């Protein structure tokens, strides 16, 4: 007996109530996730005179929290195109921006970049109030973050070391018991459970930036990438402990990691390639597609089903089939492009890329709704002596 | 903000859970039975179900389970709504009043947690120390059974096992101990854990774990004296008790899924078990018992019993009576008996029970052409599916049709003064009479003795002393039972014509001009008494008698020629106590006393078709409680009728009405006649408890229906339906269906069954050539199911399968619709199909046909091939439009009668629903939800004027007006979109904005402009607008209609005080249960007024009304607002229940 | 082309 895959059968058995099965699920949004992208059209967002937005998650149907290179985090309610701040954390000490925000598995607590960006903030969710201090664990930025429980989440640094976190129910009940006491919000204190570095390579010793992370589920790995082309892989039951280290195909700007739940596959970006990584096969056993984009750079990328979304430096989304092992074509691969947004002509722009009316709008971050019918798209210009923010949700 | 009002026009019908238990009473056996949202209880008589109690829950029930804790005299109910509200329930009945009783109850609804893929499972111990809930993936919710945990609270234990397929708890363990099968990426498995309520954790079972049959999924737990557990596959079935495992694979069970089961016997010796065919199996536990006194089981045996509706759940009731729930058919009473039947089974059905659904699709028409419209569903799937024929009003049994035109009234007569039966039926004419003679069921004219047949009866009937009366325009006659015979004869002093009359078993009276003269009956005498001159011409009388009299009434009740009124009169003086103006221009020509339920009713008709009731006092001659509901549009003719063992009236139009009482209250509804003038009752030995209605040109004797709102007609086809349509240019029904045929080592396919669309009068096949050029690597194999497709042509009248043409090998009929094209005055048939195959997750082939149905023929007229599935088509402005995958497509028919493509649109993931108005379109998508397109004739191409953004799963669509669009989407909840006009820049033009969110707890199937009461025909004084039917999965048919912003805020504030006054069961609230819901976001519901909700405000009482009603602002339309008074909001919401 | 980091 054959497998029933006909989306006419789910339609016609759903009239009936006859089972239309889970077993469809893969079908319905594998379905969708190849028809989305050439049904996007942009809605931007006017964000006033915030510097770049570098992380973005969807909290709500209604609502996305942005983090910026300004430090300032922030939420737009992209139905009424209205933004709200967000009071930033500070230290257990009176002593960049917020380059990752993350959502722990239940939705509960929000991780992100603190006022220190060496030191981690997270928020309660829904709400957004306090819950913990800023740390003194890393001695430099927060590149990057991931929940490998709902109480546990490691964090990367431009140190190249990894502190691994524990939110315990101590940690929330001492926040909730001293936020009802005192009527200025006070935190509970946190340190790191465990504080690893990843190994050295023979590359520079103090660029083990870790810049990316990303959580496999399925087998309680974290994946890492590091900005020396190296991709570090450690189990995460329990505690932070190392499993195998592979040099990636590519060692320029490998800025971000997504993983393939459905695949086991890992994609890593670079300054030009998405590199297909499985860490169970051999090293040499790897895919690499060229976005040809050269010089631009991925900055974002993740999976929805079989599709990975490829967000750029040149402003643009490309998107990519697994099972056809090429990209989407338009109804000539298929991309969008980012809008204008808004730029500030300051004094660096005056002086270096004053003779430039107009450029892209990178996309350092985007997300797909619960729905997985929305794609929120957000950054920013790609040098670093600009000022400006792009946002916009594609629907 | 746009402002709409649901209400039910049919209850879900569909069973979705039973249960059997001691509930009502510690002694009764009752079943309780599930309909998504109704619960309904009905206690097990040796004769049948008998029902007690009805409820309907705020919530659609997933869970239902009777149980009973220690100290319990009677069983508890628990029941777990979809939206996770938790109820314990008990049964109290005090004197005449039952009421349902919320002991516990709770949300147990958890913030995170992904809903379980084989659907919400609940459980309880046998000892009933706890529930335990599988909700969500990876956790067990436990509510311990404390007789003090008033609120159902509850806790999580963790479970190792994340998918689930089916949990039971074990009999005879000491802890109670939970057993289930999950599914590893090993297989499937037996496991089980103790529960302990102390720690809240799972401790190790009393047995190992077992790898069973892949396809294992249902668990039945054995009780004692067995104990363990029985796993049932897909091929075997497997007992697991302690180290014992015993098991079998019998070839009668490998055709056919088993769904569900229910143990026949207290000690487990015998389960049912029901499958996906309808065939009722018996699963013996053959048993050995052993000389130190323990019981093992032997061996497991399977028997077939025989074919039963397909069982969602199954019951063995007692005395070898089961009661088969059925979601996809009738549900069923079936008795199994110990000896076979001449075709081996031991099945024999017993009872029916109507079940409409799941509605797949539906129009309305008018058969008669008269335009009230009746509904016509495609109904039931496999081989229940059928077609139902709905309609608002009353039905009736021709059994008998004379050819006799002129009538002007009718009376029964029993001539033999030894029987109770009819024997002798009058018939009055002008100028003359003629009698027909009753004889068993055989009727023929004649004439009776004693009775005149040169002039006109105006009245006759059986009189007191065994005697029968004759009334005509000279005289009054009384005639003896026997010798049949004329003993008495009584003539009008001022010698004038009697046009009227009516009598009793002692009284007569007749109206001469404007005289009214009183005669009494006596033993071969009349005596006239006295008589009395009215100020204007009498037009009508009745003296008919009330209650429990012995065919006597001191009143008189009149119409006059002149003053356009009804006045009750004292007999025998004829005094006048009471005057009551009709008004109108048409005077009264009938006016009739009865008693409904007991109670006495004064009703008058005019002229012009209107009926004006009233409640009658009798000792005071006095009318209270004064109603006015028009019928029809000619003159109207009153009279009372004896069937159904109850009393009720006749009115007699263009439009006939019975008119019933229920609960004390009158309901007045059509009748499916074409027309009657007069009426009279009828009681022969071959015609008890039955009518004679005179129509323009012939006499029908028939019976009456049970008077329901909506009477059914059920049509069988064996087959699955899928779309209908009417053309009613051939007089034809459209019906596109498919039966399952199984592929034999031949290559070709078989059928199950014989279906309409094999049994057709003739038949075709689909001669294309468009798909011939490839075929599918799997096109060969062989047991595989096939689904074969056919379009039948159905007869309006007679519902025969007037023609099935047969659709191409695996082609599936998607879209039906009729329609005239362009300038051809031919009417089509236009099929929408798609060539389907299992390994393909999308069509890539389809073709639209247009066939044209004349002279008994279907034939082919135009085929046209698109590289897709038609999921919908409609008529627009002459043109086809039709959705084909991602685009909509719209089609000009040519001269040449082959369609051309003049433009399309492809802003879509899958456009599944097409609807219509002017140059607009409504397209419902799979996952975008509604988008609203406008055809612009001036370029010849579609313009996206707005969508709405917020991503809903369609189910139907539907135009209400020009500007709001109404949708179903698949988590049971309604919305409105309002085309944004307050909008002021480009971005908020394209958005449609929410102007109404409700859930309505089921999903919509097919939305349908129309109404099964007679349309409006452009009176405004009805406070609603429009009307939208809709249809549902369980079989329910509700109505949408829009209202104006008084009556919105009227009834909003309304529904808010009864929201505070009416005390749900369950204690959940109707502001929860009514709020939009779904995985994303809950919404609190707006724009929609709860219709089954306001109208309940006509059953709760008086003091409860007043509760409502106090300090209420009403607007009585002069536009002051003044105190409402209950009976203020009575006539607003009684104008609301007219509707449907 | 002066990369964020």
């Amino acid at each position: 007996p054959p497998v029933k895959r006909s989306l006419v059968y789910y339609l016609k058995n759903r009239e009936v109530r006859l089972q239309n099965e889970t077993s469809y699920s893969r079908v319905l949004h594998g379905y969708a996730a190849q028809q989305l992208p050439s049904l996007l059209k942009e809605r931007e967002f006017h964000l006033g005179t915030l510097n770049k937005v570098f992380a973005s998650q969807w909290l709500n149907h209604r609502q996305v929290v942005c983090g910026t290179k300004c430090n300032t985090l922030f939420v737009v309610d992209v139905q009424t195109s209205q933004i709200t701040k967000i009071p930033i954390l500070k230290d257990r000490e009176p002593g960049c921006g917020i380059h990752a925000i993350e959502l722990n598995p239940s939705r509960t607590l929000l991780a992100t970049g603190g006022d220190n960006p060496n030191s981690l903030a997270i928020y309660r969710l829904p709400t957004l109030d306090p819950v913990c201090v800023g740390d003194d664990g890393h001695k430099d930025w927060i590149f990057s973050i991931a929940w490998i429980s709902d109480t546990m989440a490691v964090s990367g640094s431009r140190d190249g070391s990894m502190g691994l976190w524990e939110v315990t129910d101590d940690v929330l009940t001492k926040s909730d018991a001293r936020h009802n006491v005192s009527r200025v919000p006070v935190y509970a204190h946190i340190t790191h459970k465990a504080l690893k570095d990843i190994p050295k390579e023979d590359t520079n010793p103090d660029n083990c930036k870790v810049r990316a992370l990303a959580f496999n589920n399925k087998n309680k790995e974290l994946g890492a990438v590091s900005l020396d082309g190296y991709f570090h892989l450690w189990k995460a039951e329990n505690t932070l402990s190392k499993l195998l280290s592979t040099k990636l195909p590519y060692c320029r700007e490998n800025v971000c990691l997504a993983y393939g739940s459905e695949w086991s596959v890992y994609a890593v970006g670079s300054q030009a390639h998405v590199s297909f990584l499985d860490p169970r096969q051999p090293s040499y056993n790897v895919k690499s597609v060229c976005s040809r984009e050269r010089g631009s750079g991925i900055r974002s990328v993740s999976f929805y089903e079989h599709i990975i979304t490829v967000g750029t430096g040149q402003g643009s989304l490309l998107f990519y089939d697994i099972r056809a092992q090429r990209f989407l074509e338009e109804r000539e691969n298929l991309k969008l492009t980012t809008g204008k947004g808004w730029l500030n002509h300051d004094e660096t722009w005056r002086n270096y890329f004053s003779d430039i009316d107009f450029f892209p709008n990178a996309v350092y971050t985007h997300c797909y709704d619960s729905s997985g019918t929305k794609l929120f798209v957000a950054g920013g210009p790609l040098p670093s002596g600009l000022h400006g923010n792009y946002a916009g949700l594609w629907s | 903000m746009s402002y709409n009002y649901v209400v039910t026009a049919q209850k879900p019908t569909a069973v979705n859970g039973c249960v059997t238990g001691h509930f009502t009473s510690a002694e009764d056996l009752n079943l309780l039975i599930a309909k998504n949202t109704r619960l309904e209880i009905y206690v097990v008589t040796a004769e049948g179900l008998r029902p007690v109690k009805e409820v309907g829950m705020y919530g659609k029930i997933a869970v239902m389970e009777l149980f009973r804790p220690k100290g319990e005299s009677k069983d508890l109910l628990f029941i777990l709504t979809a939206k996770y509200n938790a109820c314990i329930l008990e049964y109290k009945q005090s004197g005449e009043s039952i009421d349902i009783i919320t002991r516990a109850h709770g949300n147990v609804q958890d913030r995170i947690g992904r809903p379980s893929e084989t659907g919400i499972i609940g459980i309880i111990d046998p000892e009933c120390r706890m529930i335990g809930l599988r909700l969500y993936d990876g956790l067990f919710k436990v509510i311990p059974l404390d007789r003090d945990n008033k609120e159902l609270k509850a806790f999580n234990i963790r479970l190792e096992e994340l998918h689930v397929i089916d949990v039971k708890f074990l009999y005879g363990c000491q802890a109670p101990t939970i057993c289930f099968v999950y599914q590893d990426p090993q297989g499937r498995h037996v496991k089980t854990y103790e529960v302990s309520l102390r720690e809240k954790e799972f401790n190790k079972g009393p047995w190992k774990q077992e790898n069973v049959e892949a396809e294992a999924s249902m668990v039945i737990a054995v009780p004692e004296p067995f104990g363990g557990a029985i796993i049932i596959g897909q091929e075997s079935i497997t007992y697991h008790n302690g180290d014992k495992y015993l098991a079998i694979a019998p070839p009668i069970i490998k055709q056919s899924t088993i769904v569900c089961h229910n143990r026949v016997d207290p000690n487990g010796s015998r389960y049912l078990l029901g499958d996906m065919e309808g065939r009722l199996f018996m699963l013996l536990l053959e048993k050995e018992e052993q000389m130190d006194g323990t019981v093992t089981l032997k061996d497991l045996r399977v028997e077939l019993l025989g074919e039963t509706s397909i069982a969602e759940c199954l019951t063995y009731l007692d005395n070898g009576v089961v009661f088969v729930g059925s979601r996809l058919g009738d549900s069923q009473l079936v008795k199994l008996n110990v000896d076979s039947n001449e075709q081996g089974s031991y099945v024999v059905a017993m009872e029916t029970f109507t079940n409409l659904g799941p509605i797949v699709d539906m129009c309305v028409v008018d058969l008669e052409r008269q335009g009230q419209g009746q509904l016509v569903t495609c109904s039931g799937a496999f081989k229940e599916g059928s077609l139902r024929i709905i309609r608002n009003g009353i039905g009736i049994h021709e059994h008998a049709s004379i050819d006799l035109p002129g009538i002007k009234g009718l009376w029964p007569l029993r001539s033999d003064p030894n029987r109770e039966t009819d024997d002798t039926l009058v018939l009055s004419f002008v100028g003359q009479t003629r009698v027909l003679m009753l004889n068993g069921e055989e009727v023929e004219e004649t004439e009776l003795m004693g009775f005149v047949d040169d002039q006109q009866t105006f009245f006759c009937g059986n009189v007191a002393h065994q005697q029968l009366i004759q009334i005509t325009s000279a005289s009054v006659r009384l005639v003896s039972q026997e010798p049949k015979a004329l003993v008495s004869e009584w003539k009008e002093p001022q010698a004038k014509n009697i046009s009227v009359a009516s009598c009793n078993s002692s009284q007569v009276v007749v109206a001469v001009g404007r005289a009214l003269y009183y005669l009494q009956i006596h033993p071969q005498e009349l005596r006239q008494i006295s008589h009395t001159e009215m100020e204007h011409e009498v037009a009508c009388l009745d003296i008919t008698p009330l209650g429990d009299s012995n065919g006597l009434s001191p009143l008189c009740a009149i119409g006059l020629w002149t003053d356009i009124s009804a006045r009750i009169l004292k007999l025998p003086s004829f005094e006048l106590l009471h005057k009551e103006m009709l008004g109108g221009e048409i005077i009264p020509r009938s006016i009739l006393m009865t008693t409904f339920e007991s109670s006495h009713y004064l009703l008058c008709a005019l002229g012009d078709g209107a009926l004006f009731y009233f409640g009658l006092n009798i000792e005071t001659g006095l009318l209270s409680d004064r109603k006015k509901v028009t019928l029809g549009t000619q003159p109207t003719v009153l009279r009372t009728f004896r069937s159904l063992s109850t009393t009720n009236v006749f009115a007699c139009s263009d439009r006939p009405t019975v008119i019933y009482s229920s609960n004390h209250k009158l309901v007045f509804s059509n009748v499916n006649l074409k027309e009657v003038n007069y009426m009279c009752p009828l009681n022969s030995d071959g015609y008890p408890d039955s009518l004679a209605l005179a129509n323009n040109s012939t006499l029908t004797i028939g019976t009456i229906d049970e008077i329901q709102k909506l009477h059914i007609r059920t049509v069988p086809l064996y087959e699955s339906p899928r779309k209908i349509c009417y053309q009613e240019v051939s007089q034809c029904f459209g019906v596109l269906s498919s039966r399952i045929e199984v592929q034999d080592t031949s290559g070709g396919t078989t059928a199950l069954r014989p279906s309409a669309s094999t049994q057709a009068l003739s038949s075709s096949v689909s001669s294309s050539k468009l798909f011939s050029s490839s075929t599918a690597p799997h096109e060969t194999s062989f047991g595989e199911e096939v689904e074969v497709h056919n379009l039948l042509i159905i007869d309006q009248h007679t519902f025969e399968v007037l023609h099935a043409h047969q659709f191409l090998q695996n082609e599936y009929a998607l879209s039906l619709v009729s329609c005239k094209l362009g300038k051809d005055p031919n009417t089509y048939f236009i099929v929408g199909t798609a060539m389907v195959y299992p390994e393909e997750a999308e069509p890539k082939q389809g073709r639209i046909v247009v066939f044209q149905y004349s002279d008994g023929k279907l034939q082919t007229v135009a085929e046209k091939e698109v590289k897709g599935a038609v999921y919908s088509m409609v008529e627009f402005n002459g043109k086809l439009l039709a959705s084909i995958n991602s685009t909509v497509r719209l089609y000009e028919w040519t001269t040449e009668k082959e369609l051309r493509t003049e433009c399309n649109h492809y802003n879509n993931i899958m456009a599944l629903y097409l609807k219509t108005k002017g140059d607009f379109i409504l397209v419902g998508d799979l996952m975008r939800s509604v988008l609203l397109l406008a055809y612009k004739p001036m370029e010849g191409n579609f313009e996206e004027i707005a969508r709405d953004f917020n991503p809903n799963w369609m189910s139907a669509v539907e135009i209400l007006d020009d500007d709001n669009f109404l949708g179903a989407e698949n988590a049971f909840n309604l919305f409105v979109c309002q085309k944004d006009s307050a909008a002021t820049t480009d971005e908020e033009r394209q958005h449609l904005q929410e102007v109404g969110l409700f859930h309505l707890g089921e999903f919509v199937n097919v939305f349908c402009h129309g109404s099964l009461v007679m349309q409006n025909l452009g009176e405004t004084s009805t406070p609603t607008q429009g009307s939208v039917l809709f249809g549902t999965v369980n079989g329910m048919i509700g109505l949408v209609t829009s209202l104006s912003e008084s009556w919105y805020n009227l009834l909003l504030d309304m529904q808010n005080r009864l929201n505070k006054v009416i005390k749900s069961v369950g204690k959940i609230e109707h502001s929860f249960w009514r709020s939009f819901h779904t995985e994303r976001k809950t919404e609190p519901a707006t724009g929609f007024i709860d219709g089954d909700l306001i109208e309940s405000f006509l059953d709760i009482s008086r003091p409860k009304m007043q509760e409502v009603v106090a300090n209420l602002q009403y607007d009585d339309g002069s536009g002051m607002k003044r105190e409402a008074t209950a009976d203020d909001l009575i006539k607003v919401v009684e104008e609301l229940t007219r509707i449907h | 082309g002066e990369s964020e980091e």
